[PDB]
RNA sequence: ACCUUACGAGAAAUCAAAGUCUUUGGGUUCUGGGGGGAGUAUGGUCGCAAGGCUGAAACUUAAAGGAAUUGACGGAAGGG
RNA sequence: CAGGGCCCAUUCGGGUCUUGUAAUUGGAAUGAGUACAAUGUAAAUACCUUAACGAGGAACAAUUGGAGGGCAAGUCUGGUG
């Protein structure tokens, strides 16, 4: 008979049942649970400031070889510690020290995005200028 | 605080961006009726859906059912008024068959260059545009106008313009002015 | 700069070759050929087979 | 792991491209006449065909 | 020319056979392309995709091509032909003659009110191949074939107009699904509805009719 | 329990049920929702103990897997 | 400047009847803008109307993303390695 019950007064099982399955979903569990509220280093936002500890160099996976130049960043809402991936060709030489970055995701949900081994977003502006304006030439940053 | 104004979309775009077909058939159409991007062909695809959708709504009732005979009468009625439908298919069936080229040869582009007053369907949006066109004894200047089949006998030129007379214009009168000042 | 340099040499190249009357400077004393290109189209990189094999020969 | 590197060498092929300048060209039309213009590329003036129709041939 | 060899096939070049609907009636197995493109001469063909198939070997892959043609006239009929070759040239053209050969009809219907000519589907109809389900149900007018590209472009050659379709399986296995939507189709002529209830007088076949136009 | 068909089913191996399932509803109970982390931590609860039963997450990853095919190999068996 | 049968039944001659390119030239048309005025408004601003001015290629110059596949669009040319 098809597993669950049929009939026309079990509705109960069918929802109390439905209720226990749902569980074993991926988003739906991470929305209940609220891991974005709390696990979470934006805490569910899009995007966060944060000022930049230190440059690093970190090597691709295989097979690429490649130094794919992110940066170490303290978020100024939690204090958290984030390394953030500066996005373009020469950029990194915008990104220098102590800075007002904005981040964002990658835009895997949470995951790291490709061969880069263990970075979850991305520089969009640096001290109140984007990244991609200071890339074309559109506009220039402010001394510090 | 005041009663919110209500508003809709008009459009929709599809659902797959880039297939090469439906590419082909909307640049097709755009190059036939003169229109300028997407977004017409998709207003009026948009536009037959939801007539589409109550005619299909009211032909899962039966006949001689009231709301099926009022609304199929009066939407009959708004499709061959305005000239999308034929005066003999007249029997919501023939509603389901209408398709997007029944809808664009009634704006007031493709009429002004059908009846003859444009020479083309882009001299006929730009005489439409820059106020040379009246379809009652008013200026209509909206390319998608959507004439009503007794306001067909009624397009022609505006009386406050050129081409329908009584003074020439600011590059007329200033050759004019060019050629009074070389007379003295 | 450097294109400027290599674009130059190109256009000299074209000019002392001119008089010359077949390939390569000195001719066919020279011992040494003029060499051609291969005209692949697209079909060899990131060599793979050819889905699309052509039905006829102009 | 390795997460020191060579950062002295960021930005290194931008730097190298040589600068070629854009060279200047008449404009193009906005709107329905640009639609206008594709309309005539693509159906009334079929002058480049293969026997399939291609929007950027190669030099052949 | 062309020389036949079958009973069918002299019948079809005599001129005694004028439409395959008799071959259909009498489910005569065609095993010559030309008895086709000679009773359907307006069938136009499409083909689907050209895909690489390895056999390993001592040393390397021995590669071969495998093309999916569809044929069909764009009221009534079509055929699906699947070849693989050592070239693609040689499976496409043999793939069209495959295709030819397996030209089955259509019963297109109304979804109501009878008025026009018939636009859509008769039934619900289903087909199965691999794990591939493809289920077609009759439209409204104006609906169009709401399906996927390639099962789409097979409903077109096949003459219908408007046709909702649903799958179920792995649907990215191309062939599988024509295969699947093929058997759909032709599943519209096996449903009995009660317009088909009616008793017939079981007509005669064309065989024993011309049966000295044969061989001998 | 077995043998043969394949009406049928299935991704196939195969199956008289693993059929009567897109032409989808005879009744009812239990379990699953990509691979790891992990049957792990933690809290209960049973046990003298060894342990049992319930049982996550952070993080990480683009496959892991099933059944068949053609090769290659085998300190496997035969033949020439 | 790159094209069809035919009037021709006058072999590679005008090509009517069109379709598009042009370091070839012509006038027409109009708002964006500016502005008397009136209208608007509690008073204004703006819209609607309207004298006067306001166009045509360095002018009144449309971007944003892309061109291996998915998924429209390179049988390119330099650079890096
Ligand atoms: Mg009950
Ligand atoms: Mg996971
Ligand atoms: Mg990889
Ligand atoms: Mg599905
Ligand atoms: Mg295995
Ligand atoms: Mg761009
Ligand atoms: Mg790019
Ligand atoms: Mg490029
Ligand atoms: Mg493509």
């Amino acid at each position: 008979g098809k597993g669950k019950p049929r009939g026309l007064n079990s509705a109960r099982k069918l929802r109390v049942h439905r209720r226990n399955n749902r569980w074993a979903e991926n988003n739906y569990k991470k929305r209940l649970l609220g891991t974005a509220f709390k696990s979470s280093p934006f805490g569910g936002s899009s995007h966060a400031k944060g000022i930049v500890l230190e440059k690093l160099g970190i090597e691709s996976k295989q097979p690429n070889s490649a130094i794919r130049k992110c940066v170490r960043v303290q978020l100024i809402k939690n204090g958290k510690k984030v390394t953030a991936f500066v996005p373009n060709d020469g950029c990194l030489n915008f990104v220098d020290e102590n800075d007002e970055v904005l981040l964002a995701g990658f835009g895997r949900k949470g995951k790291a995005k490709g061969d880069i081994p263990g970075v979850r977003f991305k520089v969009v502006k640096v001290s109140g200028v984007s990244l991609l304006a200071l890339w074309k030439e559109k506009k220039e940053k402010p001394r510090s | 605080p005041r009663a919110p104004r209500t508003y809709s979309k008009t459009y929709s775009t599809p659902k797959r961006p880039y297939e090469s077909s439906r590419l082909d058939a909307e640049l097709k159409l755009a190059g036939e009726f003169g229109l300028k991007n997407k977004k017409e062909i998709y207003r009026i695809s948009f536009q037959l859906s939801k007539i589409r959708r109550a005619a299909r709504d009211l032909l899962t009732r039966d006949e001689k059912d009231p709301k099926r005979l009022f609304e199929g009468n009066a939407l009959i009625r708004r499709l061959v008024r305005v000239g999308v439908l034929s005066e003999d298919k007249k029997k919501l069936d023939y509603v389901l068959a209408l398709k997007v080229e029944d809808f664009l040869e009634r704006r007031l582009q493709t009429q002004v260059y059908k009846l003859g007053l444009a020479k083309s369907v882009h001299h006929a949006r730009v005489l439409i545009t820059q106020r040379h066109i009246a379809v009652g004894k008013q200026i209509v200047n909206i390319p998608s106008f959507m004439v009503r089949l007794d306001s067909e006998k009624h397009i022609d030129f505006a009386p406050t313009s050129p081409f329908g007379g009584a003074r020439p214009g600011r590059v007329a009168r200033r050759n004019a002015a060019r050629k009074a000042e070389a007379s003295g | 700069l450097n294109v400027l340099i290599k674009d130059k040499e190109r256009e000299e190249r074209q000019a002392r070759l001119a008089r010359v009357r077949g390939g390569t400077a000195t001719g066919g004393a020279g011992k040494k050929k003029v060499k051609g290109k291969t005209n692949l189209g697209g079909a060899f990189k990131k060599d793979q087979d050819f889905d699309l094999d052509g039905p006829d020969d102009f | 792991a390795k997460v020191h590197g060579s950062l002295a060498r960021a930005g290194k092929v931008k730097s190298q491209t040589p600068k070629v300048e854009k060279t200047e060209k008449p404009k193009k039309p906005k709107g329905r006449a640009y639609k206008r213009l594709l309309y005539t590329r693509r159906f009334v003036n079929v002058t480049l065909v293969n026997g399939k129709r291609r929007m950027n041939p190669g030099p052949s | 020319g062309w020389v036949p060899v079958t009973k069918l096939g002299r019948l079809v070049k005599a001129g005694k056979i004028t439409t395959i609907e008799e071959i259909f009636l009498h489910s005569l197995p065609v095993k010559e392309f030309q008895i086709i493109d000679t009773l359907l001469p307006g069938l136009q063909d499409e083909v689907m995709n050209i895909k690489p198939v390895q056999k390993q070997t001592r040393a390397g892959q021995r590669t071969r091509f495998k093309a999916v043609v569809v044929v069909g006239d764009s009221n009534g009929h079509v055929g699906l032909g699947i070849k693989t070759a050592k070239e693609v040239a040689g499976a496409i053209r043999a793939g069209i003659i495959i295709a030819k050969l397996s030209v089955i009809p259509i019963r297109r219907g109304y979804w109501g009110t009878n008025l026009g000519q018939p636009h859509s589907l008769a039934t619900k109809t289903t087909g199965k191949c691999g794990s591939v389900t493809v289920r077609l149900i009759p439209a409204p007018r104006g609906s169009g074939i709401v399906a996927s590209p390639a099962v789409k472009k097979l409903l077109q050659l096949a003459g219908v107009e408007d046709v909702y379709t649903q799958s179920n399986g792995k649907t990215r296995t191309l062939e599988n699904t024509l295969k699947a939507a093929f058997v759909a189709i032709g599943n519209t002529y096996g449903f009995l509805t009660p317009n088909l209830w009616a008793e017939q007088p079981l007509p005669v076949s064309p065989l024993d009719i011309y049966s000295d136009e044969a061989s001998a």
